[PDB]
RNA sequence: AGCGUGUGCCUACCCUACGCCGGCAGGCGCGGGUAACCCGUUGAACCCCAUUCGUGAUGGGGAUCGGGGAUUGCAAUUAUUCCCCAUGAACGAGGAAUUCCCAGUAAGUGCGGGUCAUAAGCUUGCGUUGAUUAAGUCCCUGCCCUUUGUACACACCGCCCG
């Protein structure tokens, strides 16, 4: 495995577990109480979860050049209901996405790119791949 | 597995037990489901269940943090009366309490006698949707 | 409404601000407080203009007796909003046609004038 | 002299017309061709639009 | 009609009835369990994972949808 | 995969339509053989073309049901990949054997129709096609389980096994069953 | 993913990636782009999926109303609109009737353009997912083909008896 050998649940929910062992990750005190997303029903049923999304992120860095807050509003950003009118994109939250960009940089995985837009570093670059072949390696299943 | 309670009483209100707690406390006025559900998460229980089940502890535990929302890392923007006036609260209004302070609301632009305030005198209504067409029956 | 008790005793806060602190500031310090629709329309609105009105009012509160109401000050601006300064006075308020006339209590604060002159006639089915 | 005789007119129906008739209603304001749909019709031809399907 | 009412806490003598019986099932899911004892179908599910144990009963989909279980593996 | 081309993993060939004359709307393959019960498949142009459709996919295709549910094949293929492996845990067997055959004993043999008749118009007993016969069958059987599914806990793969099963022997448990003997039973009258 | 779109404009003004603050709504600082350069490998949405729910108008549904946050505008009160909470309706499949439709077609599903300061439940295309079903005929309906009848010819929605 580089992470694109991994299949993108498993990675992800190894990754995000290895971080809530790590026990430094860092967290707007809420998470408690934020749903994610305007177009959000409930909030995450894993209040766990802040975890996940890091994890969800850093590979979604680690895939492309680089990306910012707004992109991630819009990927967690599902359909919502406007009730009479038809349902409607919209863009998830930019304080969780931000708080995680700016978390995730504390630990190194990512740091400010050229011209814009958060860039995984060879930091994380390396660490990613290192949970990847241990996902890999688990077992056949 | 256990067992017992069926039929549990909060502020004045009967609560089914054995209906899921997020859902279950939803019965109270002023309980909604982004509520119940941000409240029960504060109070620490888990999540996993059915009201019926759980403690008299949790359930105090429950309402001391649905009385006092703000004290608990609930944000005010969550909350059903931001900016009271009279006193200017914020506050969440529950139980029994919601239909006063709607009494309240209404009574108070009817005493003023803002065009507001007669609409709902009349049975009406007060945003400014046309009237020639619906609400007709 | 000078002294112990005298005509004093209906009270009301506004936003934990009490009216003997509300009467006594500044427009400024009370928009500041929590109403924010009409906050925003007074600063918008700004420069602002009912500069006139507003003279015209304590004019006329002037001018009455010394124990009651008194004459009155009209005006169409249906958009202003009703600030400590204002209660106590009695103001004619446009609808189209008709020019009704209301004294603002202190409960108004925050509203809109318009609020308080219905525009339209609730109507009839049968009659 | 008169400041009697204007209200804003920056925007809305009432900002803008036909430059070829004075009509602010069905007005054609793509391309910066602010034609009305019915004047539009009558000179799409000298303009430059086509009718090809 | 179908008016479903379903006992949603564990009552010990439903516990023994659930390893007693659902090794008679060919088929259980969700809804076999609900119907043929008075489970709650959240309380269903509890049971089918727990089954799934070192298995009573054992799984051939679990689709995320559907587990879709047969009979414990017999003679 | 290479060896003998099954299906999600069923083997095509020893599938025998157990039925004169339906030989052959029901397309299993006299070498046809493929994955999935999903194709680009171009039916509708022609007339007769919807035969050489294989009856899995046909089956899978009438599954998607109801104004919510057109347009969602992934959905019915994966249902029907599930009522194979019910149906199979069910039975041993080919689940395609055992669609095969509910397909070939629901199919109303005789029916009736609507003949002007004067009046109170009476109904002529006519026999009935075998294009016809597929296509009835697979409705029958559809609509049968879509209608079980819907206020029962029970899934539609479950249902669909369910009113496969009991239609492969006709059990006459199955809606489809009862329905097809009513039609029947109404074409002999009228005649 | 695709059709499409933009400022530097007949007279006031654009599309906006990216940092920060805020739960949101949004606020705030930048920097490019007359564009096949930039927004935008339009990283859309259905969908797919690992969970929860469990057949309860319930978590289906989102009406109505209350309070509150913000955006557009000089001015929104008769809600422009949006959000946050709360209040949590009818509706559990639709009689008489009746529209439209043959292959990327019906249907689901998002997007962009027009309106536009603000405002989409609209219209107007576009891609995505994608069936069932006639494969014909003149029965009903509608319109035109002969032959034929007609006291009709403002033409059957026409011209008749006490």
């Amino acid at each position: 495995v580089t992470v694109k050998d991994v299949n993108q649940q498993e990675f992800v929910r190894a990754l995000a577990a290895f971080l809530k062992k790590s026990g430094k990750l860092k967290v707007p005190e809420w998470v408690d109480t934020v749903k994610l997303a305007k177009h959000k029903e409930l909030a995450p049923y894993d209040e766990n979860w802040f975890y996940t999304r890091a994890a969800s992120t850093a590979r979604h860095l680690y895939l492309r050049g680089g990306a910012g807050v707004g992109s991630m509003t819009k990927i967690y950003g599902g359909r919502q209901r406007n009730g009479v009118m038809p349902s409607h994109f919209s863009r998830g939250s930019k304080s969780v996405a931000r708080r995680v960009l700016q978390a995730l940089e504390g630990l190194k995985m990512v740091e400010k790119d050229q011209d814009w837009g958060r860039k995984l570093t060879p930091q994380g670059q390396r660490d990613l791949d290192r949970i990847a072949g241990q996902v890999a390696a688990a077992k056949k299943k | 597995p256990e067992k017992f309670q069926h039929i549990l009483r909060v502020l004045n209100t009967n609560i089914d037990g054995r209906r899921k707690i997020a859902f279950a406390i939803t019965a109270i006025k002023g309980v909604g489901r982004r509520y119940a559900h941000v409240v029960l998460r504060k109070a620490d229980i888990d999540l996993t269940k059915r009201a019926g089940e759980l403690t008299e502890d949790e359930v105090e535990r429950v309402i001391t943090i649905m009385q006092n929302p703000r004290q608990y890392k609930i944000p005010d923007w969550f909350l059903n009366r931001q900016k009271d006036v009279k006193d200017g609260k914020y506050s969440q209004v529950l139980a029994n309490g919601l239909d006063n302070k709607l009494r309240e609301d209404l009574e108070r632009l009817k005493k003023i006698r803002a065009h507001r305030g007669l609409r709902h005198f009349w049975g009406l209504r007060v945003r400014g949707q046309h009237t020639k067409t619906t609400g007709r029956r | 409404v000078e002294q112990k008790k005298k005509r004093t005793f209906r009270k009301f806060t506004y936003r934990g601000v009490d009216l003997d602190q509300l009467l006594d500031m500044s427009y400024e310090q009370l928009m500041q407080l929590y109403s924010a629709r009409q906050r925003r329309r007074l600063s918008r609105g700004l420069r602002r203009k009912q500069h006139s009105l507003l003279k015209r009012l304590r004019k006329a509160k002037k001018e009455a007796p010394p124990m009651e109401k008194p004459e009155v000050v009209k005006t169409h601006l249906r958009d202003m909003i009703i600030l400590p300064e204002m209660v106590g006075s009695m103001v004619g308020v446009y609808n189209g046609k008709t020019f009704n006339q209301v004294e603002i209590k202190p409960e108004m604060i925050g509203h809109y004038l318009g609020e308080f002159s219905i525009t339209y006639k609730p109507v009839k089915h049968g009659r | 002299q008169q400041l009697y005789w204007s209200h804003p007119r920056k925007f809305g129906q009432g900002s803008r017309s036909c430059r070829v008739c004075s009509n602010r209603h069905g007005l054609i304001r793509k391309y910066g061709l602010n034609m009305c749909r019915q004047c539009f019709r009558q000179y799409a031809k000298d303009i430059g639009f086509i009718k090809l399907d | 009609r179908d008016k479903l009412n379903n006992l949603v806490l564990f009552d010990k003598a439903t516990y023994d009835k659930l390893c007693k019986e659902v090794p008679n099932y060919k088929l259980i899911t969700p809804a076999v369990v609900s119907e043929r004892l008075k489970i709650r179908g959240s309380l269903a599910r509890a049971a089918l994972q727990e089954l799934l144990s070192k298995g009573l009963i054992k799984l051939v989909s679990k689709h995320r949808a559907q587990v879709i279980y047969t009979r414990n593996t017999k003679g | 995969t290479p060896d003998i081309k099954l299906f999600g993993k069923w083997s095509t060939d020893d599938v025998q339509i157990n039925d004169i004359s339906l030989q052959d709307y029901i397309a299993v393959k006299e070498k046809y053989a493929k994955y999935l019960p999903h194709s680009a498949g171009r039916y509708a142009a022609k007339r007769f073309r919807k035969a050489q459709c294989p009856i899995v996919e046909r089956l899978t295709n009438s599954m998607m049901m109801h104004g919510r549910n057109n347009g969602k094949k992934l959905m019915t293929v994966r249902i029907v990949k599930h009522a194979f492996e019910i149906i199979h845990l069910l039975t041993g067997e080919n689940p395609l054997q055992v669609l095969v055959n509910a397909i070939i004993n629901s199919g109303p043999r005789e029916d009736s129709t609507r003949i002007g008749r004067a009046g109170t118009v009476r109904r002529q007993a006519v026999d009935v096609s075998p294009l016809r016969r597929v296509n009835q069958a697979i409705w029958l059987l559809c609509t049968g389980a879509r209608e079980a599914a819907f206020r029962n806990i029970k899934t539609i793969a479950e249902c669909l096994a369910d009113e496969l099963i009991n239609a492969a022997k006709g059990s006459s448990n199955s809606y489809a069953i009862k329905k097809k003997d009513e039609l029947e039973r109404v074409a002999k009258s009228n005649r």
